[PDB]
RNA sequence: GGUUCGCUCCCGGCGCUUCACAGGCGCUGGAAAAUCUUAACCGCCGGAAGUCACUUCCGCUGGCUUUGAUUUUCCAGCGUCUGUCGAGCGGAAGGAGGGACCUU
């Protein structure tokens, strides 16, 4: 504070004496014993800054109360340079560890707090007595019996008897109560208790005269006549209260914990009935003692207290009890005001009328009180007056406060001088008079008195001790003085000069009161007599007396490490431990004490217990103390209970329930019961749920080994084996335009090719291919051609033709490729077909025999052409030719032949003035020296495209290609003619795309068969299956009555189940990165929605004992993409995924072509070469013809060339990395993103949903071991799955469902659904703030299931209806539909909010404001002015109501009907146009940049500011709201409004 | 029995 | 059929930044309630003991003061988990089109 803190003479001599030895300072209140305590603390601060372990010490300041502890904390903090520690129970030190105490100890130089907290701190070995320097105990006179001060003093006895901290007690009174006889013995007892010597005034000259500033008051007495007569209304009210008591005793409320007498020999009424009985007894006391008007205020107090209790009642019966009490109080109030008005009818002067009714219906005691105030104050300035009024009862304070308010308002002489206020101790009562939340306030009543706002204070004995008040000039005592200490402290409160002390008594009580006062005076003087007469001794060194005084109590126990359990703390410890044990909502866990009878004492014990009492402890089955424990024989039942509790605590510590520090243990974890079983498969892949998976975003991609389907494996034909050839049909869907004439003509030629396999292919759906000329419908024949390879040379011809196709025709060949027949992956061939015996097509043996290799395009000079024969006119149609003189050597097809045309051609628009003959001489005369067959042969030729990836849909557009393309007429003798049929070449052009599509089509067929076999789905459409043509994904972005949802309809009815199409499985397998015309991204949304719903229902059914928090905690891991990735890897599916975008010439491998077998062998067999073979080392290899054809093993040069990379990358520090870049095709490695695998699993789930309903997809989840089975039943049906119990349903009986639901009929009609089990509805409507939440759950758990169900149903509806919308817009629509704001809008639109069972001011006001705004808006969703706040509770209530509607009927169809009848206008409007979120809309604006902010709350209205741009000028708008989200939304809406302008 | 009888308003603050 | 543009646009995925929606959790403050419990003092009524309602002891019960603990609820701020998804930016690849053309 300031340096002006200079002690008095008495303070300095007191601290000087105190440094020498322990003692107690006895000075009147206001003498600054706090100041001398501060000086003592300062004098002992030599070691405060030093650490404890090195020898540093701290000081203790104990206070009897938390409030006084806080006051002393502020005092010591302001008067010292130390940092003070304020430790009380309410601070939360109940579970602080050793470190959490040590840091506080080392950071604080002096410690303050309540006695119990420091007692626990010392006894739990957080500190030791030797670690303390000086101990301060204010109001030490409370240290009697089993007070915590005396326990702390016994801690000195048990601790080391030397090297002990100093102790001082601060007090202004020593005698507690009426022990005013033989005060010397009590003073000696206080001395030995605190092992010190009391010090007080010794020099009458200096100490007394300096203390004189704390003046003694002038003691005055005011008398009133005794009242013998009681009014008639008094007897009427008494009779009514008596009959109400009779009714209450007859009333049968629910069973309550058994309450019994203090010595437990008699039973007592339950606490709740005891409370109303206590309140009515107190009201009767006020009524009898203080008059009718006082009773008229006390009845208001009873009204508000009973209203609060009814508002917080936990049961219908308790509500009925409090309602009966409330109406009886209302009747009493009516009678009281009636009785007042009978006299107020006398005259019209309303102020004088109120004064005279107060005068006439008051008791003479309060009458005298009012006259005394009137004569004492008499229009004095309010700044001068500060007075306290003391009354006994708590409610008397409030009653006198109200009556004095009314009297002041009725007295013009007293109207402005007095500003009354009332204060009650820890047993607080409601200060309001009207209703709940009369006004929010920040200053306490004592602080209002301190600041001068209030000048008259009415208080109980709470203000008597410790609390700092100004020196009051007047003190009044209303009820007679009961204790000596109360009198002394009340007279001490009147501290200022010439202060007035007034006490009230009856006329017949004057002599007894004066006798008691004179006895108090005699005792007060005897205190000084003892102090001035006692002989000087150092520190009361009679240690034998200390031991004899402390030995009466039971000897405490000390365990290992030095912790100590005092016997008087045993009951508290036992009850604290019994609080921890689990139990039902009603079952009492407190120990059931039982006093043993006379015949039991001498049976359990000997005959010694004939007189002394013995008590036994009986404990419920939930706790460990199953064996009964009998107390030691003690002379009183209180000590017997203490001993029994001490022995029980000792037994519990022996059992290990109490820890080393005698505090019960705690729970560890709850959700691990599921992490033990559901997430087992994580471990084998090097992951676990307990570890930090998201460290640096670990491994978002993984490497997988691709595997060809069962049909493509080991399908290579051999000699003599039966073989199957499937003809491939290409049917062009485009028109026969000039641009497309050759394409259309040559695609439908019967010279189709076929694929050779030893295995039998299943039927395959017609599939699309997109060429430049249009789209193709490629289909594979369902019936193969039976062929037998009778000779080995036939097989060799097939193999050489197969290699020649990919090598020369399609130019897929790379130098390091090897043709092989021993590799079994994709071991199959494609052969050409030709018409044989009619429809019996046969292998084109003539073609393969001639075309073992495509002949080289080579030149021929003029003379060589003359030596060669002329080119036959009929040998060119439909044949492939190439320009051997031009730079481009690409092949090109003959589309038209000419004999009328001639190298001496007719001149054209660009060939003007020249024939084509002379044109070739002009252009390339270096090659074309002359033309030898100038006469009669000509051809028209079309180029063929180099494109192989025919999956791109948009490449086939005709708008640009509508423009004419010039012909290319060519002289025949100058171009080499390939005898290969051009129509077969045009079909071979599409071959790689068809092959790659058939690959994954067979994979999808295998998956279809697997998932059909698991479900036992072998019905009619799965053996004679004929697949629909595979459709385009049009949403891929490349170009009254309720209709039942089809998914649920096929879930319930078998007739609507459709076969799981092969194309759908192919789509579910093909990732979006594959660049195809389809993917899984649409199936993923439905799969994810179903997975969410199924996981929610499964967890809520199996684990009903859990809350929504733990259920969500488990579900977030169960449906996580990591879990789905591991789950799908468990199914060995990721080896069949299509993610590669199929670049043939750079990343593909022909089916008949493999790499050198040494590479494959060392890749597979070497862990160092598992994935780390060099890319460019393998891609730089080159092998000879026969080396690549049959040799297999590469040359040593190339072998070492790639083995050097193998060694340098695998057998080095690069181990664990992947070097398979562009050499993925060698062993079939591929890198697939984790989210792709997770979405594959979700898409498979979605396909099975869409095709087979919900139960079959739940069985699929069981197959994927996502839903782990159980021992009783593996897993039940998803529908009719058993979920419910105490947490999803109200446990109340049918007699109170109508008590809680006042008008359930008009919610039943409004919602459109009729409940047969109202218990679900009751919990759905129950907000968590409702009082019954503590016993019968709330809507919070049911809202989880409701959200899952509503989300899945909405997603399924928008999925099945809006078939052309991509997943992004689909989830935007879903988010707009299931937003909390729109859920609240629908809730208010149906007026469901009226039925919410909630009690909360700031929730109800928000609900009312929002519903008023929505009514003003006319139920139109703004997708607002002055920052309207959305009551988030409404959406949760609607979700829980949906869940209740589902659980009542256990049918998703009825639930969907209800949801649709609620959402119909919302669904229509949002399907017409999706309302993107306002923040999203502002951010996505291409011209405006939101740039928001994260400012402060500056009170309730937390502020957010936005920074956007509008027509090139910057603007700054401000958002306000209750929370950050609402303020940001309002700012975004304002920015949108400005942007619109 | 209708009301409290109103005491003599003149009284003295008696010293202890 | 092909080349080319510093040309226009588009799809998907990777890397960085960031937002929205749904289900949550943790930490820190503010507010409210329920239950249990500790200690001390005084009084009413009853019983007992020394001199036997004088003093004391025991019990009932009421009043005041009071300690510690558990649980529930609401609000705000800061982090964070899961699912759906958008936006901005480096960059690669693919496609469409509009120019420059290139064959015959
Ligand atoms: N020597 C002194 N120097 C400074 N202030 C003093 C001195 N003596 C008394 N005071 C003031 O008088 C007040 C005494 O009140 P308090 O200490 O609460 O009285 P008590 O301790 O007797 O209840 C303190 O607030 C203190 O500031
Ligand atoms: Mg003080
Ligand atoms: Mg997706
Ligand atoms: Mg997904
Ligand atoms: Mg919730
Ligand atoms: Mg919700």
């Amino acid at each position: 504070e300031d340096v002006e803190i200079k002690p008095r003479g008495y303070q300095l001599r007191l601290v000087d004496h105190l440094t020498k030895s322990n003692g107690i300072v006895y000075l009147p209140t206001g003498s600054g014993k706090t100041f001398v305590a501060i000086l003592v603390l300062k004098r002992f601060s030599q070691d405060f800054d030093k650490p404890i372990e090195s020898g540093g010490k701290r000081a203790l300041f104990m206070c009897n109360t938390v409030e006084l502890a806080r006051q002393q904390a502020m005092a010591v903090r302001r008067c010292t340079n130390f940092k003070v520690g304020f430790y009380v129970g309410e601070q939360g030190v109940d579970d602080w560890t050793r470190g959490m105490w040590s840091d506080e100890i080392k950071k604080n130089q002096v410690l303050v707090g309540t006695a119990q907290v420091f007692l626990d701190m010392v006894t739990q070995t957080y500190v030791a007595l030797s670690s303390l320097s000086v101990v301060i105990i204010d109001e030490c006179h409370h240290g009697t019996g089993h007070h915590p001060f005396r326990e702390f003093m016994r801690l000195f006895t048990i601790a080391n008897q030397t090297k002990l901290p100093r102790v001082v007690g601060l007090t202004g009174v020593l005698i507690k109560g009426n022990e005013i006889t033989n005060v010397a013995t009590k003073l000696k007892e206080l001395e030995i208790t605190y092992r010190g010597n009391i010090i007080t005034v010794s020099d009458t000259k200096e100490m007394e005269n300096v203390m004189l500033y704390a003046t003694k008051p002038t003691e005055v007495m005011v008398s009133f006549p005794h009242q013998e007569q009681v009014l008639t209304v008094t007897r009427l009210i008494s009779a009514e209260i008596e009959k109400f008591y009779v009714s209450l005793d007859l009333m049968n409320i629910g069973v309550q914990p058994i309450r019994r007498s203090k010595s437990l020999q008699c039973l007592r009424d339950p606490s709740k009935k005891s409370f109303v009985k206590q309140l009515f007894n107190d009201f009767l006391y006020q009524m009898k003692e203080y008059g009718i008007y006082a009773a008229s205020i006390a009845i208001i107090s009873l009204i508000v207290e009973f209203d609060i209790k009814r508002r917080q009642a936990e049961t219908l019966s308790v509500k009925l009890m409090h309602r009966t009490a409330l109406t009886l109080c209302e009747k009493i109030r009516h009678l009281l005001v009636q009785k007042l008005q009978d006299m107020t009818y006398d005259d019209d002067d309303d102020n004088v009328n109120t004064e005279e009714v107060i005068m006439n219906f008051s008791t003479p005691k309060v009458q005298r009180f009012l006259m005394s105030l009137k004569v004492s104050f008499a229009d004095k300035d309010p700044k001068d007056i500060c007075c306290l009024v003391f009354v006994e009862r708590r409610y008397t304070c409030k009653c006198i406060y109200g009556l004095l308010l009314n009297y002041i308002q009725s007295t013009p002489e007293l109207r402005n001088v007095l500003t009354p206020q009332f204060m009650v101790g820890r047993n607080n009562i409601s200060p309001d008079f009207e209703s709940v939340l009369e006004r929010k306030w920040q200053k306490s009543a004592i602080q209002q008195f301190r600041d001068g706002n209030a000048n008259l204070m009415i208080c109980s004995s709470v203000l008597e001790e410790g609390i700092d008040v100004q020196a009051c000039n007047h003190v009044f005592i209303l009820d007679p003085v009961k204790t000596f200490n109360m009198y002394v402290q009340s007279k001490g409160r009147a501290r200022t000069t010439e202060a007035k002390f007034v006490l009230f008594t009856a006329d017949k009580e004057r002599e007894k009161t004066i006798q008691q006062i004179y006895q108090y005076r005699k005792a007060h003087n005897d205190i000084a007599e003892y102090l001035k007469d006692r002989v000087l001794e150092k520190t009361e060194p009679e240690l034998y007396e200390i031991k004899g005084h402390f030995q009466d109590d039971i000897d405490p126990f000390t365990n290992e490490n030095g912790a100590v359990l005092l016997p008087n703390n045993a009951l508290a410890i036992l009850h604290r431990y019994c609080q921890t044990i689990p139990t039902d909502a009603f079952g009492f866990v407190i120990p059931w004490f039982h006093v043993l009878q006379e015949d039991e004492r001498d049976r359990i014990f000997g005959v010694s217990a004939k007189g002394k009492h013995v008590i036994s402890i009986n404990m419920p089955v939930n706790c460990m103390l199953r064996d009964t424990i009998y107390s030691d024989p003690m002379d009183n039942v209180k000590t017997a209970k203490i001993s029994a509790a001490f022995k029980a605590c000792k037994v519990l510590y022996s059992l290990g329930e109490l820890n080393e520090r005698f505090v019960p243990k705690t729970l560890k974890e709850r959700v691990a019961s599921i992490a033990d079983v559901h997430f087992e498969h994580w471990n084998k892949y090097g992951d676990s749920v307990t570890a930090t998976v998201n460290k640096a975003d670990k491994s978002k991609d993984r490497t997988y080994k691709t595997e060809c389907p069962l049909e493509f494996y080991d399908a290579l034909p051999r000699v003599g084996e039966i073989c199957y050839a499937y003809e491939i049909f290409l049917e062009p869907q485009f028109e026969s335009c000039e641009y497309t004439e050759h394409m259309y003509l040559n695609l439908q030629t019967p010279r189709n090719y076929a694929i050779l396999l030893r295995n039998k292919l299943p039927r395959l759906a017609e599939m699309p291919l997109f060429s430049n000329q249009g789209k193709l419908h490629v289909r594979v024949a369902n019936a193969p051609l039976e062929v037998i390879i009778q000779n080995s040379e036939q097989l060799e011809l097939l193999h050489q033709f197969h290699g020649m196709v990919f090598r020369d025709i399609l130019k897929i060949w790379h130098p390091f490729f090897v043709l092989d027949r021993r590799s079994k992956e994709n071991s199959y061939l494609v052969v050409p077909l030709i018409l044989g015996a009619g429809e019996q097509k046969c292998f084109d043996w003539e073609l393969m025999t001639n075309f073992r290799r495509l002949p080289q395009s080579h030149g021929s000079n003029v003379q060589q052409r003359e030596q060669q024969p002329a080119p036959r006119p009929e040998d060119f149609e439909g044949k492939i030719v190439t320009q051997w003189y031009a730079n481009y050597d690409k092949p090109m097809l003959v589309t038209k032949v000419h004999r009328e045309l001639t190298p001496l051609s007719y001149m054209e628009k660009n060939q003007q003035d020249k024939t084509y003959y002379e044109f070739t001489m002009s252009k390339y005369g270096n090659r074309i020296g002359d033309v030898v067959h100038k006469d009669k042969f000509m051809i028209e030729v079309r180029d063929l495209t180099e494109q192989l990836t025919f999956y791109v849909h948009n490449r086939g557009k005709f708008n640009a290609k509508s423009k004419a393309k010039m012909k290319v007429i060519l002289i025949p003798e100058l171009c080499f003619n390939f005898n290969f049929p051009g129509d077969l070449w045009l079909k071979l052009i599409f071959l790689p795309s068809i092959l790659n599509r058939m690959y994954f089509l067979l994979h999808a067929e295998a998956l279809r068969k697997r998932f059909n076999t698991y479900l036992n789905l072998h019905l009619l459409p799965f053996n004679g299956t004929d697949y629909m043509p595979r459709p385009l994904e049009i949403d891929y972005s490349l170009k009254g009555k309720v209709k039942p949802l089809l998914i649920l309809q096929k879930t319930v009815s078998k007739e609507h189940i459709t076969p799981a199409e092969q194309g759908e499985f192919l789509a579910a397998i093909t990732a979006s990165s594959a660049a195809d015309v389809f993917d899984m991204e649409r199936l993923e949304i439905l799969g994810n929605s179903f997975l969410k719903l199924s996981a929610t229902l499964y967890l809520a059914s199996k684990y009903s004992d859990w809350n929504e928090g733990t259920l969500t905690e488990v579900k977030s891991k169960l449906v996580s993409n990591r879990n789905l990735l591991f789950c799908l890897i468990d199914a060995d599916i990721p080896k069949t995924l299509n993610t590669i975008q199929f670049t043939p010439r750079y990343t593909w491998l022909p089916p008949g072509i493999s790499l050198p077998h040494n590479v494959l062998a060392l890749w597979r067999e070497n862990p160092e070469f598992a994935k780390i073979i060099g890319p460019h080392n393998l891609r730089d290899l080159a092998l000879g013809d026969e080396e690549s054809l049959v040799k297999g093993n590469c040359s040593d040069i190339n072998y070492n060339r790639f083995v050097e990379g193998c060694r340098a990358n695998g057998q080095s520090f690069y181990a664990g990395a992947d070097f398979s870049s562009e050499v993925n095709f060698c062993v079939g490695l591929v890198t697939i993103p984790n989210k792709v695998i997770a979405d594959t699993l979700e898409a498979l789930l979605g396909v099975i949903v869409k095709n087979y309903g919900l139960q079959h997809a739940f069985k699929m989840l069981e197959y994927f071991k996502i839903c782990r089975a159980d021992i009783d039943k593996p897993l039940t049906q998803l529908l009719n799955l058993e979920l419910g119990g105490k947490k999803m349903r109200a446990n109340v009986n049918t007699t109170e469902i109508d008590g809680f639901l006042i008008n359930h009929y008009y919610l039943e009609k409004n919602l459109g659904y009729t409940f047969k089990d109202r218990r679900y509805l009751l919990q759905a409507l129950t907000h968590p703030s409702y009082p019954t939440n503590r016993i019968t759950g709330s809507y919070q758990e049911l809202e989880f299931i409701g959200n899952a169900i509503l989300d899945f149903l909405i997603s399924a509806y928008i999925f099945e209806n809006n078939t052309k919308m991509n997943p992004g817009a689909l989830t935007d629509l879903r988010s707009a539909l299931v937003n909390n704001t729109t859920l609240a809008c629908i809730c208010v639109r149906h007026r469901l909010h009226f039925f919410i069972l909630a009690e909360n001011a700031k929730l109800s006001e928000i609900i009312s404001k929002f519903v008023n705004f929505q009514e003003s808006q006319g139920h139109r969703v703004t997708n607002m002015s002055t920052n309207v706040d959305v009551p988030k509770a409404l959406g949760d209530v609607l979700e829980a109501l949906i869940a209740a509607v589902y659980l009542d009927c256990r049918d998703l169809q009825r639930t969907w009907e209800v949801i649709f009848n609620l959402f119909e206008p919302e669904l229509q409007e949002f399907t017409r146009k999706v309302p993107i979120n306002h923040i999203r809309q502002l951010v996505e604006h291409k011209h405006a940049k939101p740039v928001f902010s994260s400012p402060i709350v500056e009170g309730e209205t937390v502020m957010v500011s936005c920074q956007f741009t509008c027509m090139e000028k910057t603007i700054k708008v401000y958002g306000f709201g209750s929370n950050k989200d609402q303020a940001k939304l309002s700012a975004a809406k304002h920015a949108l409004q400005q942007l619109s302008k | 029995i209708d009301r409290y009888e109103q005491v003599s308003k003149d009284f003295e603050f008696i010293k202890i």
